[PDB]
This record gives C-alpha cells, structure tokens and sequence, in this order.
C-alpha cells in the first residue's frame, strides 16, 4: 500500500450534481496531457447547522475555477483526497502595504469589507461595492458617513 | 563476467514554480557511454515499453 | 561467438514441459528471459546462465502517475494491459462488477 | 531521502521583497541560539483573481511578528515549507465566553 503527502493542484469545475459544495481539480502530472478528478470535499474554518439555521452554518466561500490549492490524502490514502486551503502566488497578488496596514475581504464583483490600521492617516472601516455605496466609519475625525449614488431610505 | 538487462529509456519530470509562475518539464536524453553490450540491450529493450 | 551476439536473445520465448513416463503426465511453462550472464574461469570455453520468469516480470519497471475515474475492474485491467508492449493471453472476469468512483 | 512532519515556529517578518504575501519563521530548534528561515507562503481560506478584481482576491489577513503558527512540508520535503494557520495559547487568549455565545 502506498503513502502519500500533499499536492497543489488547480480548480476545474464547481457544478456538484449532488448539491455538496465539491470540486473537481487538475493535478500537475495532468498539466501537458489534460485531465481532471473526482468530486471532492473542501474544508472550512467553520461549518455545521443548528435549529434555527437547517442547513449551511458557517462560513461559506466555495472556491472559482482557476484557483491554486493544496490537496491534502486523509489516512495518508492517495484515493482519498480533499482540499485544505488555497495560495496567493505571482499571478494573482499584490502582496502587503507598508507596515502591514490593510485587512480586506473581497468577491468577484468588487464587493469590500476593509480595515485600515494606519493611524497617520486613512484609518478606520469601509464597506462598499463598485458602483459608489460606501459606509465609512472614520477614526481619525470620528465621523461616519452613509453615501449613495441615487437613494437612502429609512 | 558480463551482463545485461532490459531497462526502460521512456520516462519524464516537471515541476512547477510559482514565485516565478513557470512549467517546466523534460523528456528522456542522449546516451554518452555505451559499449557493444548496452547497445544491443537498448534495442531489445525498445518496443516492450511504448508509453 | 562474441557476448553482445548472445545478449540478442533478450526478451525472446523459453519452453519447459515435464514428462511422467509411468503414468503419462505432463506440466508446461511459458516464459520469456530478461537477464544474461556470461561467465568464464581458468581460461576454458565459457558458460551462459540465463534468467527470466512469466511476463507479469517485465511488468514490473516503470513507475508512474496516473488516475481512473467511474469505472469498473474490468475496463480498468484492459486499459492497463492495452499501453503495454508485452504480449499475454488473458481471462478477464472478475465478481466484482460495480463501478469504482475514484 | 527524509521525511517531515508539521511542526511550531514563531513570525519574524512581513516585509516581503517580491510582494508576494510571505513570512519568515524561526523554529523550535533556532530559539536558544537564533536564526530565521527563507521567504514562506501561508495559506488562505479563499484566495484568487478576477476580471473586475486583477489581484488580491479573497481573504487577506497576513500574520504578524510574534506568532504562534503551524508549518507544513509539501510532498514531505523538508525543503518546502509553508505556513497552515495560527494557534491559541496560554500567552493569547481569553478562551470562549459562557456557553460559547460571541
């Protein structure tokens, strides 16, 4: 029986027929030639379900094909792989800001949630999206600010 | 005392890099040291692996 | 004759058949030689000693990396057997007929 | 050829020269002494590109110098590490609230 250790591999597909959230990679000894797997699971800092929330509790960001992964053999069994987590690398990263002053969480239409720790300027929360809806919370001048492009209701 | 074997000349590596977000891969070689023996081992050898 | 004219015959076909003169029985083996010693002492005129077994032997030197997704033993022993040069008779019948996902 | 395992270290530094988003650790074994390693990757629930997003997708939360973090090894390498996450101790935490409720 053999033994095996992790891999990085690249995300293919996400249409689970069956309504699990899992995915289907490429691994690199199937680079030149083409190729992909089977459905496997991904794992999450947070998952489960309650009596208020029956299904999907937790913290839900299911991965885009394109992505670089590490994939990971449960029991050391190379038939059975899942993905552990994901790299930032050349092709997709800008890196830190000086000092290490910026927090961000961001999808693929442009949406944000930002914080800013520099306290010499430009310091405190954003959350906005693309098309010009910010809510700011400023720290330097303890104001907060609601803006949007056509309507605030209350 | 002199032998010879059948051997499998068919074989490759890669590796990718992602500081440097490149694929490398080689295929194989060209031999440099051969006497009469590894000659005729090699070409005995030839067609049991095509993959 | 010269060794590198013996070592030509790698690869090629042996016999072996027994035979029960008494009762009239018999054993046969097909094989085929993978490895060739030419050996020689004292200045006489040489041996040979050649090695080899059944062909799951060449079978045996090539370590890969590979992957079968929703199938069935059968197809998968037939694939197997298709990317190589050696040549077998083979009976493929296994019980265990479901597909295997991964 | 050796075999590695994960194993603790402690962040040293942030400022990568690439701009690539690495760390550099110092293990258990350079603690009495001193030392650091090489530029390290860390590895992120969601991490990626997009048309309308060209770079640092996803969630971005690098560590900082004085942290407890565990490191692994990529095909059991020794050679390649990387950073898994971060860890909770004694000199960090408060724990969780009453019947885990914040």
């Amino acid at each position: 029986m053999p033994v095996a250790y992790p891999e990085m591999a690249r995300v293919v597909s996400n249409d689970d027929p069956k309504n699990q959230g899992r995915v289907k990679v490429q691994f690199m000894w199937q680079e030149v030639d083409g190729g992909e797997s089977y459905w496997m699971r991904v794992q999450s800092p947070d998952a489960g379900k309650s009596e208020q929330v029956a299904k999907n509790r937790g913290f839900v960001f299911i991965p885009e094909p394109g992505d670089l992964v590490m994939v990971g053999f449960e029991q050391g069994n190379p038939d059975r792989p899942y993905v552990t987590g994901s790299l930032f690398y050349k092709a997709n990263s800008e890196g830190a800001a000086t000092d290490n002053t910026v927090k961000s969480m961001r999808t693929r239409s442009g949406h944000t949630l930002e914080f800013k720790d520099d306290e010499g300027g430009d310091w405190g929360i954003t959350l906005r999206d693309i098309n010009g809806n910010v809510i700011h919370l400023n720290s330097k001048d303890k104001n907060i600010d609601i803006t949007a492009p056509e309507t605030i209701t209350l | 005392s002199i032998n010879a074997t059948i051997r499998s000349l068919n074989h490759s590596t890669y590796e990718f890099d992602p500081v440097n977000d490149k694929f490398y891969y080689d295929y194989s070689g060209t031999p440099k040291g051969a006497t009469l023996g590894s000659r005729s081992a090699e070409k005995c050898s030839e067609p049991i692996f095509p993959t | 004759i010269g060794p590198d004219v013996i070592f030509k015959q790698l690869g090629e076909k042996v016999s072996i058949i027994m035979t029960h003169h008494e009762s009239g029985e018999k054993t046969e083996f097909h094989g085929l030689i993978s490895d060739i010693h030419v050996e020689g002492f004292d200045g006489n005129q040489g041996f040979v000693i050649l090695e080899g077994g059944s062909p799951t032997i060449l079978l045996d030197r090539d370590p890969a990396m590979d992957c079968y997704v929703e199938q069935n033993l059968n197809t998968i022993v037939s694939d197997i057997l298709d990317k190589s040069g050696v040549k077998m008779n083979v009976t493929n019948n296994p019980k265990h007929t479901d597909i295997i996902p991964y």
